[PDB]
């Protein structure tokens, strides 16, 4: 994953200032879901570039998507507004199923997608998709690390949760390790292989809690894997000053890492500010949202083929 | 660069305590409201004694314009809001329906809807072109200290003495959110940040907090001033540097740095509690008004 061939681009249709703000390959083949800077969820043919559907989902910019593996459900988070996070049905007709009115970030469980885990500040809320019941509430003030950009996440087998840098056993809802706070914002993800935990630049061992790796270039990055968790992608965030002018979450470049030994592969600078990036289900494509600038945002989805 | 607030013009001629000041959406005029039942206009750079408006029987706590700077809505202690033709001062309409004093009033960006908070312990959405009351929101268990509209107009932020800051869905009237500190001190002022993501809010334990109201967390807290008994109207400052400005109950007006909470500048001079301050949309200008022991306005200009 060092070569990246442009395959197609498209901008938001009918909009002088294109407002795509996040993307995710849908379970359907040739199609990408993009949330937009104005609450909307669009459906696009990643190759033709044609817009296929449009759904007003929130009344503020969409920050995060996650389509379900089976094609039937979608999660969305927003920036401000009620609900902060919503779960949508998608089988032949787009309707809301649930809504998590205070979670500013939501994500499906990993093993069987039988639970949504949502984040509110330093708190994690697991819900149940059929009913919407809050099964758990994971937080511990004696252990909280107050990560500015915390996102509670499930592990591959749903056995564990990580939230504010604390490791939780879901069966007993008992925190089983705090990882020392070494940065102000990044809370960590579980490695897809399930053997290690990546918290900002620290790669910890999940079984011994040993430091296995220092990776300075993952400082402040969000991280995304290829489907097979053999390539790692890191885009670095940017920054709190001043009022607002619709500031892109990431800078202008991203990096690829061997997912196994964290040795670097390539640095990819697209000379444009990145809002989001995602990888497909078949390991062929990386799709990136890239601001072109205006008098204040004008983004285009670029679909790259990985090499 | 730290500010250089310089006292430019002082405005006298108010019979009693003056409670609220504002600059025009154009910034050529300064509108003030007093416990003397009067609304007055002054020269928004030079401070010139303009027209003076009248018709409210009791005191007036606060005064807001519309987008085109053509109508004020005064909120009076006679349970009344009135919309005024700024050009003539001929009261356009007298909004009616609150049960007790009306203390806070404002419009939405399309200069068509009125939002009022009151001691009747409610908030109200009015129609400016007709004056009818659209909505009665049992906003709080107590008198309602501020009401504000965001840069679009689909949210109402409200203050209350019950420590409850609150956010409202205008098009529906639903209570979108409900801020609470872990404690419950009263909140005496609230407004949106000019970028809409955030909320300034004053409380009466000498506190002034900036909030991100959808994540529900306090992102900064400025202090040092005196705010224990009175509802001082505080402001942002995004003309030069990004500041935070607010009057006080030791007859001063304190300014902190927006993003570092530090006591950047102080401005003394008044004789009583500084109850109101506004900042000119364009220029780096500070207005400030105090209660009956002063009964005057005062203007400060900064190079930044």
């Amino acid at each position: 994953a060092s070569a990246f061939r442009p395959i197609s681009v498209f901008r938001e249709a009918n909009e002088d200032e294109s407002g795509f703000t996040c993307c995710a390959f849908s379970a359907r083949e040739r199609f990408l879901m993009l949330g937009t800077c104005t609450g909307q969820l669009k459906l696009y043919n990643v190759f033709s570039g044609q817009e296929e559907a449009s759904y007003n989902c929130h009344n503020s910019a969409i920050t995060h998507l996650e389509p379900s593996r089976d094609g039937s459900l979608l999660l969305t988070s927003a920036t401000w507004s009620q609900p902060l996070s919503a779960l949508w049905g998608m089988k032949s007709v787009f309707d809301m199923k649930h809504s998590f009115t205070e979670d500013h970030y939501v994500e499906f469980s990993k093993h069987s997608q039988d639970r949504v885990i949502g984040t509110k500040g330093d708190i994690a809320h697991i819900y149940d998709i059929q009913t919407g019941n809050k099964l758990l509430t994971l937080f511990n003030p004696d252990l909280a690390n107050n990560y500015k950009r915390n996102c509670a996440t499930f592990n591959p087998t749903d056995d564990l949760v990580l939230n504010d840098g604390v490791l939780w056993d879901v069966r007993s809802a008992q925190a089983i390790h705090k990882f020392d706070k070494f940065n102000m914002n990044i809370s960590g993800v579980f490695h897809p292989n399930g053997l290690e935990v990546i918290i900002n630049t620290e790669i910890w061992d999940l079984r011994t809690f040993h430091l296995l790796h220092t990776v300075p270039a993952l400082d402040q990055c969000r991280v995304v894997f290829n489907h097979t968790g053999t390539v790692m992608y890191g885009a670095m965030l940017q920054a709190d000053l001043m009022e607002e002018r619709m500031k892109s979450p990431f800078g202008s470049s991203f990096r690829t890492f061997n997912a196994t030994d964290y040795k670097p592969i390539a640095t990819i600078d697209v000379k444009r500010n990145i809002f989001d990036l995602c990888t497909d289900t078949k390991d062929c494509y990386l799709a990136v949202i890239e601001n072109q600038g205006s008098m204040n945002m004008d983004t285009v989805c670029r679909l790259y083929e990985v090499g | 660069v730290k500010p250089n607030y310089a006292l430019k013009f002082t405005l006298a001629g108010h019979t009693k305590a003056v409670s609220s000041v504002k600059f025009s959406p154009n910034g050529e005029w300064l509108a003030s409201s007093s416990a003397d039942k009067l609304i007055k206009i002054w020269g928004a750079y030079d401070g010139k004694f303009e027209k003076t408006i009248s018709g409210h029987k009791l005191g007036i706590s606060d005064v807001a314009w519309s987008s085109d700077s053509n109508l004020l809505v005064s909120a009076s202690d006679d349970k009344t809001l009135k919309i005024w033709d700024v050009s003539s001062g001929k009261c356009l309409k007298t909004l009616k329906g609150h049960s007790n004093y009306v203390f806070c009033c404002n419009f939405n960006p399309q200069s068509n809807l009125i939002v009022s908070g009151s001691f009747d312990e409610s908030v109200r959405i009015w129609d400016v072109k007709t004056g009818k009351c659209l909505k009665t929101l049992p906003a709080h268990s107590d008198p309602v200290s501020a009401v504000h509209f965001n840069r679009d107009g689909s949210l109402i932020v409200s203050s209350s003495y019950d420590g409850l800051c609150r956010i409202w869905d205008t098009a529906s009237g639903q209570c979108l959110k409900t801020l609470i500190d872990d404690d419950n001190p009263p909140v005496s002022f609230v407004k949106f940040s000019p970028n809409g993501k955030y909320i300034l809010a004053a409380t009466l334990d000498n506190t002034l907090k900036l909030w991100d109201y959808s994540k529900g967390k306090c992102l900064k807290t400025y202090t040092g001033h005196k705010n224990e008994k009175y509802c001082i109207f505080a402001n942002f400052s995004v003309t030069g540097g990004k500041w935070i400005v607010s009057g006080s109950e030791d007859n001063l007006v304190y300014i902190w740095n927006l993003q570092t909470k530090e006591i950047v500048q102080k401005l003394q001079g008044h004789t009583d509690v500084v109850i109101s301050t506004a900042c000119h949309p364009t220029e780096n200008i500070i207005a400030s008004a105090a209660l009956e022991n002063d009964k005057t306005i005062k203007l400060w200009k900064s190079d930044c």
